[PDB]
RNA sequence: UAUCUGGUUGAUCCUGCCAGUAGUCAUAUGCUUGUCUCAAAGAUUAAGCCAUGCAUGUCUAAGUAUAAGCAAUUUAUACAGUGAAACUGCGAAUGGCUCAUUAAAUCAGUUAUCGUUUAUUUGAUAGUUCCUUUACUACAUGGUAUAACUGUGGUAAUUCUAGAGCUAAUACAUGCUUAAAAUCUCGACCCUUUGGAAGAGAUGUAUUUAUUAGAUAAAAAAUCAAUGUCUUCGGACUCUUUGAUGAUUCAUAAUAACUUUUCGAAUCGCAUGGCCUUGUGCUGGCGAUGGUUCAUUCAAAUUUCUGCCCUAUCAACUUUCGAUGGUAGGAUAGUGGCCUACCAUGGUUUCAACGGGUAACGGGGAAUAAGGGUUCGAUUCCGGAGAGGGAGCCUGAGAAACGGCUACC
RNA sequence: GGUCGGAUUUCCAACGGGGCCUUUCCUUCUGGCUAACCUUGAGUCCUUGUGGCUCUUGGCGAACCAGGACUUUUACUUUGAAAAAAUUAGAGUGUUCAAAGCAGGCGUAUUGCUCGAAUAUAUUAGCAUGGAAUAAUAGAAUAGGAC
RNA sequence: GACCCACUCGGCACCUUACGAGAAAUCAAAGUCUUUGGGUUCUGGGGGGAGUAUGGUCGCAAGGCUGAAACUUAAAGGAAUU
RNA sequence: CCGCCCGUCGCUAGUACCGAUUGAAUGGCUUAGUGAGGCCUCAGGAUCUGCUUAGAGAUCUCAGAGCGGAGAAUUUGGACAAACUUGGUCAUUUAGAGGAACUAAAAGUCGUAACAAGGUUUCCGUAGGUGAACCUGCGGAAGGAUCAU
RNA sequence: UCUAAGGGUCGGGUACGAUCAACUU
RNA sequence: CUCUUAAGGUAGCCAAAUGCCUCGUCAUCUAAUUAGUGACGCGCAUGAAUGGAUUAACGAGAUUCCCACUGUCCCUAUCUA
C-alpha cells in the first residue's frame, strides 16, 4: 500500500492486450491519462504487439522520440501512454493514420482511416456544468474540457471534435433510431441502433439495442456510446461492422471462404 | 499446465493378458502407452456422453461433436463411414495403435517388423 | 497517536475487537487550542494534502454580521466560559463555535447613524435624500436597542476558530435572543 | 410528538441558514425548509407543518439518502429518534439443498415526521453514517394494525 | 472409467470393524539412474529468522558549473563542447520477502461518497496586484545567505564534523510593469418637486462568515405604496433570465465585509525572422519548466448487503475511566462516541451472543470424486498485514516508512 | 428434386408463442406520432376460387418517449447484465509428436497477402426482466368500504 | 332388563397366510424402502477402558443429570445350523 | 463337561487419576504505582541580523539606546504512551511420600460366580452385608426351565 | 474560587410565575 | 490348621491432648528442624451417645509457617518527668 502502484504484472494486465503469464513477469502499466487503466491501450502495446513495426521497449522508445508518432495532434512521446477508444495515432511513416476501435470479440481494432477522417474525432459528454465565472463546460470520456457549448448538449450526447482546435463541430443526441457502439461489457463491439431506454432512478439506465440482424440484446448506458444515426455513421466502422456472428457461422466462413 | 493418470487395480490377470497382447502386437515397451492411449479415450468418451445426455440440434452439441468427429477422422481413427458421435465411444485402444506411425510403417511395408519400424 | 478509528472501540453486541493495525495516519487526530481572547496568536498545521489548517489561539477580534439589515462590521470580542466539551484534548476557557460572546457595537452604532440618521438609546441635501427614501426600517427591535445602550452586543460565533483561524459570527436576534441567557454554565 | 416543544436542549434548535427576518412582517410567521428525498418517497405533511428540526431528517434535514432500500419489522422503539428493525430473510445451503432462517437486526434513525411502533413495517434507506451503528434512516411505513383498537374494546 | 477382496464360525447368513487396493502441482526418506523439453525449491520446526558478506538513485538542446578536470570550440572576451563534485528538483511510500498476530475482522462479490483527500498525467483556466493605485520604485527585470571549492584542525573510530574566506539559482526572501466599458456606493455642487449632478473609492482569484437568487402544470378582472422601462403616462405591457440530479443549503452568480493574506512567471533552450520614425529600436515563432482553480486519470480513505472452521466441560454479554442513542462542540481530508460536556438507558443473544481454540491470513484456486460431496489452499495473480517486540514522529501528494529518525525492552 | 449429393414454394400434421371474443380491466391522467386510419380521390400488367408486388386532402393515446397518480408484500423460476486474469472444460493450429505455447499459414518466397489469439462454466448475496402454478401475506363486518 | 341375529364406530388382543418385509428369529406391521422423499423429535457409529476420571449442576445424603482422554485390542456381538 | 469361564490376593511392567506441598516453570491479559521519548502548548532567550535619531574627516566604525525579524539549549501543562515493578487472573507443561484403578503378561494362590434347571433359574433397579467371586431383602422383567384347564 | 443536582407556601381569564429556607452529594 | 471366649475391636481414626520402644519410617517445610504438616500402622494401652469420624462460623484457648513491622537482638547510645 503506501501510495500508489507502479508496476503492472503480466497476468494482472487486461485480457485484450494478448501477451503471456505464468512468470512471465511484468506487463506495461498505462501511465496516468485521459482513459482509464483497463479500458485503454499504450502505445508500446500498438507498436510492439499489433502493427509489429518494433520488437522491443528500446524499439519503441527510438521511435517515440523523433516525433514520428503523434495522439490526437500530439505527440507523446511517452511509451505507457493511454490511448482510448475513439483516439487517433498518425504516423507520417506511410502516412498511416490509425483509429482505435474495438472489433467485435473485445480487442482494440487497429482501424487504418483517411487523413479527412483523422481530422476529427468523437466524444461522450460525461458531466455538463457550470465552471467560474458563469461558463458551462461539458466533460467527454476523453478528459477533454470544451467551455461555451450548444446549450441543448445535454449528458450522453456525443459531440465532433476538429482536434486541432478543440471545438465542437456537430452534436447527435441520445434517443431511440440512433446508432451505437458499445464500450465496455460482455457486449463489447457491438453495433445496433438503440431500440429504447429503461429509466430506473438511482439504479443504472439501461438500454435496448438491435443490431442489423434484429439480434436484440441489452447494456448499460454508461457503455454505451452513440455514433449516428440508421446507417449512416460518422466513422468508416472496421471488418465485422459489429454483428457477432456465432462460433458456428464463423467455422462455416473459415471452411468455405477459403481453401489456403 | 501438466496431466496424466493411470489404473485402478494392479493385476487381474485379464487385463495383463490383454495388454501384452496388445504390447506384442503393436511393438510397445511399456504398459504406460496403452494408460496414455485409454486416458485420451476416456477424456473423448466422457466429453460426447455429457454432449449426448445434451438436447439434439443444440449448438455446443453441434459445434464441439462435429469438431471431436473431425478430429477423429482426419486422424482416420473414425472411418468416415461411421460420423455420428456414438462410434466415437465404441472406439478402442486397438483404433488407435492402429494409427500409431509404428503401425503404420508395418502396415505400409517398409519395416518387416513392428520392432523394426520402431528402430 | 489519537487515533481518529473505530476498530478500537468495541462491537456494537459489546465484543472486545483485537488490535488490528498498527495506527494509521489516515485516522488521525491531533490536539486543540483552546483558543482564548486577546493577542492574536495563529500556528499554521500542514494537513493530509498540504492544506494549510489555521489554528488559533488567543484571537482579539472577529467579523460579526447584523443580517435584518445585511452587513458585516468587525469588532472586538469580550467574555466567555466555554466549553461544556471536552476533558482531554482541550483545557481552559475557550471560544469556539456555537459560543455567545459580547462584541463592541461600536461599528454598528456608526453605521446606523450614518445610514438611517438615527441614534440608538436614550444635514446634507444626499444625506437627507438618502434617509428619508430608507427610512421606515430603523425600527429593530427592543432587545438590540437595549443592548446599544451598554454598548455591548449579544452574537453567536459561526466559525470554527480551531480550523480557520477566525471569529466570524452573527448578531442574536429574534427567538435566538429571546431564548438563550438560560444557559452557559460550563468549563473545560 | 417528540415534547420538544420544540427546544428542549441547551442549544438553540434551527435550521441552518433558514433565516426569518423579524424586520419583515410576513402573514405566516412560519419559514421552514424541506425536500423531496426522491425516488418516489413521499414528504409528509408532518414534516412540511411541522416545528421538530432533526438534521438527520431525510425531509427537513441535510442528509441524503442514496444506495439501498430496504424493508422491516420495527422490534425496539426504546431509544430517541432511532429504532431497530429486524430483516429476516433464508439462507441456502447446497450441501443440504435447502433453506434456513436468519436475522440480521439493523438500527435506524426515525424521523419525528413518522409515528413509528413495535410491529410496523418500515421502509429505510441508506444515509452516511449518522452513528456508530446508524447507516438508515426511515423514509416509509406501513402500520400492520389498520387501527385495531378497538377490537380490544370488548364487553 | 457408478467394480471391491482377506480376517470372528466346526460350518452358514448378518451387524461391524481391522487389513488390503487406487490417487495426491503432499511431504520426507531408501535403492537405482542413459537421453530431450518443462521446471518447484529454509513454508511446516525457530516471524530464531538469515544474525557472516555484498545493494536504489537520477539529467536533458532546455534550473545552478571559473573543477586551480579534460580536451579542444578555432562560431565567440562573460559562458556558451564534454563534464567529477555540490545546491536544486523528482524519486526512495513502488518493487521484492514473509505469514507472526487476525474468526464479521480481513477477504469475496456488490454498493456509496448529496461524506472526503488526490503529487502526477490529460484538457481547460488569471488584462483587474504600482497600496497615497501623478515619483512611491528596478521592471531593459531588484536583495541575502550558503553549499561544493580554498586552507587551518579535532578525535581510535562512523556516510562525525568545527572554525575562517569566496561565489550561483524556476534555493530563500521580496517585488512592479497591460485594457476599455458598465454597476455600485459616498458625494462636492447647483436645487427641486419629474430633481438631476462633477469628482473620490470599490468591483480578479483564494480564505472565513452571514444573506440573497438558483423559478416554472394552467386561465379572466377590481383595488393600492410607487405611475417603470415606453406611453394615446388612457395605460399598449406583452417583451420576460434562470442549468443539472431520483433527490440537496448542488453547480454558479450576486451583496456586506473578513485573512496572520494565497495565486495572479524577476525562470530556461533553439530559431532568428517581419516593420519602419536605422534605434543593439518596435514586433514575433517552436518548445521546456513552473503555476491558481475546475474536471479527468492513477489512486487512497471510509462505507451498504450477504457470506467463514471447531467448541454449551463458554449462556448470558456490554456499560469500569463509551457500552447504545440524542443535542452541542472539538478534532479530522472528511462521516461518525473519533473525542470528550450534558442527557437518556439503551444495544447483542439458543436464527449461538460473549468467551475459548485454531498445528487459522483471506480469496482466485488444488487434490480426489458417477452424481452429491470430503479435504487442502505458507505460494507464481488479487488485498490484508508486518520488518526483533512495542510505541511515537519528521519529511512529503502519499509513510505511523523501518535497506527513515526517536525512546524502552 | 422442377438447377445439378444441395433447396423451394400451397401442402395435408406436430411442437412451441402472441392477440382478440366469450359477463373477463388484461392500471390510468396531462400529450403529441395520432398509428397500425370511417382516412377512397378514377383506382388493379393477377388461375373469376384472393398463392397476392399497387396510394388521394380530414379517425381510437404507448407502436415513440415527457412527466405524473396511486401504485399489497415476499419466496420461486426464465432471460440478461454482473460475474478479474491465470487455472478448469473446450474450438483452431506443426512445439519433430506430447506436456506446452498462442502461435502461425499462403504466394510468381524478384521489396508482399492473410486467418487469428474463440466459446462455455463460475453455486450464494445484490440488479434488471417475463411468468404467475406452487407456498406464505394482505385486501369491505361496532363499514372510517368502493367507484 | 337379559339374551339371539345382522350391521356399525372405537378399543384389549388373537388365528391363518405372505402380495410384501427381513440376517434370520419373526412382522398386518418390523409392509407400502436402491421402483430409495407423508410430517416430526430423540439416540448409535468395532470391542474394552467407561458411564469411569475431571468440571459443573441438582440433592440432607445415598446418589442423579451432563460427561472425556491416555492406553489397549481383531475380533466382540446377533440370528439360525448340525 | 477332562469344555468354557469370574473375581480377590501376590510377583513384574506400563498407562492415566487423586494427593499435603498456601508446589514449580512458561506464556498471555490486566488493576495499581513509577514512567522514557517524541508531538501540541505556556514560557525562555545564548546567538545572528535589518532599520533608527546615537558615538565619528564628508555597498563604514569609534560609549550606547529604541522599533523590530529569525531563533538553539532549557522549561510549564496536556494528550499519545513504550518499558519496569508489584499483585491478581487464565491457560499449558511438570515434580510429589502415599493412595486407588485399569490394562497386559505370567502352566502363581484361594475358591467356583455365569453358560445345561450350571447343581439356590438368570437379569434389572435399590439397599445392606461378606476374603473374593458374591449373598440376602424389597419391587420389577423373561433375555425362563411355562405361549397351555 | 466556582458549577450542577436535590425543596416548602401561595397564583391560576373556565405551558409556567412570585416568595421563602436547609443541609447533603 | 488349631486352642479358646459372653463376645473376640465393626465402620472409621491414629506416633493424635491417646505410641512405651521413640528424636518411629517416608515425604514436605529449613542452610540446618526432638518442632509443624501430610501419609504409613498386629495400635505397650484408638474406637463408636464412658459417643466415633467430620465440620462452615465463632475463640483474651494450644500450636506451626509466611508477609508486613519493629531496639526482641547484633549493640548499645540519647532525651524528658
Amino acid at each position: 500500500a503506501r501510495g500508489p502502484k507502479k508496476h503492472l504484472k503480466r497476468l494482472a494486465a487486461p485480457h485484450h492486450w494478448l501477451l503471456d503469464k505464468l512468470s512471465g513477469c511484468y506487463a506495461p502499466r498505462p501511465s496516468a491519462g485521459p482513459h482509464k487503466l483497463r479500458e485503454s491501450l499504450p502505445l508500446i502495446v500498438f507498436l510492439r504487439n499489433r502493427l509489429k513495426y518494433a520488437l522491443n521497449g528500446r524499439e519503441v522508445k527510438a521511435i517515440l522520440m523523433q516525433r514520428h508518432v503523434k495522439v490526437d495532434g500530439k505527440v507523446r512521446t511517452d511509451t505507457t501512454y493511454p490511448a482510448g477508444f475513439m483516439d487517433v495515432i498518425t504516423l507520417d511513416a506511410t502516412n498511416e493514420n490509425f483509429r482505435l476501435v474495438y472489433d467485435v470479440k473485445g480487442r482494440f481494432a487497429v482501424h487504418r482511416i483517411t487523413d479527412e477522417e483523422a481530422s476529427y474525432k468523437l466524444g461522450k459528454v460525461k458531466k455538463v456544468q457550470l465552471g467560474k465565472k458563469g461558463v458551462p463546460y461539458v466533460v467527454t470520456h476523453d478528459g477533454r474540457t470544451i467551455r461555451y457549448p450548444d446549450p441543448n448538449i445535454k449528458v450522453n450526447d456525443t459531440v465532433k471534435i476538429d482536434l486541432a482546435s478543440g471545438k465542437i463541430t456537430d452534436f447527435i443526441k441520445f434517443d431511440a433510431g440512433k446508432l451505437v457502439y458499445v464500450t465496455g461489457g460482455r457486449n463489447l463491439g457491438r453495433i445496433g441502433t438503440i431500440v429504447h431506454k429503461e429509466r430506473h432512478d438511482g439504479g443504472f439506465d439501461l438500454v435496448h439495442i438491435k443490431d442489423s440482424l434484429d439480434n436484440t440484446f441489452v447494456t448499460r448506458l454508461n457503455n454505451v456510446f452513440v455514433i449516428g444515426e440508421q446507417g449512416k455513421p460518422y466513422i468508416s466502422l472496421p471488418k465485422g461492422k459489429g454483428i457477432k456472428l456465432s462460433i458456428a457461422e464463423e467455422r462455416d466462413r473459415r471452411r468455405a471462404q477459403q481453401g489456403l | 499446465s501438466k496431466t496424466y493418470s493411470t489404473p485402478k487395480r494392479p493385476y487381474e490377470s485379464s487385463r495383463l493378458d490383454a495388454e501384452l497382447k496388445l504390447a506384442g502386437e503393436f511393438g510397445l515397451k511399456n504398459k504406460k502407452e496403452i494408460y496414455r492411449i485409454s486416458f485420451q479415450l476416456s477424456k473423448i468418451r466422457r466429453a460426447a456422453r455429457d454432449l449426448l445426455t445434451r438436447d439434439e440440434k443444440d449448438p455446443k452439441r453441434l459445434f464441439e461433436g462435429n469438431a471431436l468427429i473431425r478430429r477423429l477422422v482426419r486422424v482416420g481413427v473414425l472411418s468416415e463411414d461411421k460420423k455420428k458421435l456414438d462410434y466415437v465411444l465404441a472406439l478402442k485402444v486397438e483404433d488407435f495403435l492402429e494409427r500409431r506411425l509404428q503401425t503404420q510403417v508395418y502396415k505400409l511395408g517398409l519395416a518387416k517388423s513392428v520392432h523394426h519400424a520402431r528402430v | 497517536g489519537i487515533s481518529r478509528d473505530s476498530r478500537h472501540k468495541r462491537s456494537a453486541t459489546g465484543a472486545k475487537r483485537a488490535q488490528f493495525r498498527k495506527k494509521r495516519k489516515f485516522e488521525l487526530g491531533r490536539q486543540p487550542a483552546n483558543t482564548k481572547i486577546g493577542a492574536k496568536r495563529i500556528h499554521s498545521v500542514r494537513t493530509r494534502g498540504g492544506n494549510k489548517k489555521y489554528r488559533a489561539l488567543r484571537i482579539e477580534t472577529g467579523n460579526f454580521s447584523w443580517a435584518s439589515e445585511g452587513i458585516s462590521k468587525k469588532t472586538r470580542i469580550a467574555g466567555v466560559v466555554y466549553h461544556p466539551s471536552n476533558n482531554e484534548l482541550v483545557r481552559t476557557n475557550t471560544l469556539t463555535k456555537a459560543a455567545i460572546v459580547q462584541i463592541d457595537a461600536t461599528p454598528f452604532r456608526q453605521w446606523f447613524e450614518a445610514h438611517y440618521g438615527q441614534t440608538l438609546g436614550k444635514k446634507s441635501k444626499n444625506a437627507e435624500r438618502k434617509w428619508a427614501a430608507r427610512a421606515a426600517s430603523a425600527k429593530i427591535e427592543s432587545s438590540v436597542e437595549s443592548q446599544f445602550s451598554a454598548g455591548r452586543l449579544y452574537a453567536c460565533i459561526s466559525s470554527r476558530p480551531g480550523q480557520s483561524g477566525r471569529c466570524d459570527g452573527y448578531i442574536l436576534e429574534g427567538e435566538e435572543l429571546a431564548f438563550y441567557l438560560r444557559r452557559l454554565t460550563a468549563k473545560k | 410528538s417528540t415534547e420538544l416543544t420544540v427546544q428542549s436542549e441547551r442549544a438553540f434548535q434551527k435550521q441552518p441558514h433558514i433565516f426569518n427576518n423579524p424586520k419583515v412582517k410576513t402573514s405566516k410567521r412560519t419559514k421552514r425548509w424541506y425536500k423531496n428525498a426522491g425516488l418516489g418517497f413521499k414528504t409528509p405533511k408532518t414534516a412540511i407543518e411541522g416545528s421538530y428540526i432533526d438534521k438527520k431528517c431525510p425531509f427537513t434535514g441535510l442528509v441524503s439518502i442514496r444506495g439501498k432500500i430496504l424493508t422491516g419489522t420495527v422490534v425496539s422503539t426504546k431509544m430517541h429518534r432511532t429504532i431497530v428493525i429486524r430483516r429476516a430473510y433464508l439462507h441456502y445451503i447446497p450441501k443440504y439443498n435447502r433453506y434456513e432462517k436468519r436475522h440480521k437486526n439493523v438500527p435506524v434513525h426515525v424521523s419525528p415526521a413518522f409515528r413509528v411502533q413495535v410491529g410496523d413495517i418500515v421502509t429505510v434507506g441508506q444515509c452516511r453514517p449518522i452513528s456508530k451503528t446508524v447507516r438508515f434512516n426511515v423514509v416509509k411505513v406501513s402500520a400492520a394494525a389498520g387501527k385495531a383498537n378497538k377490537q380490544f374494546a370488548k364487553f
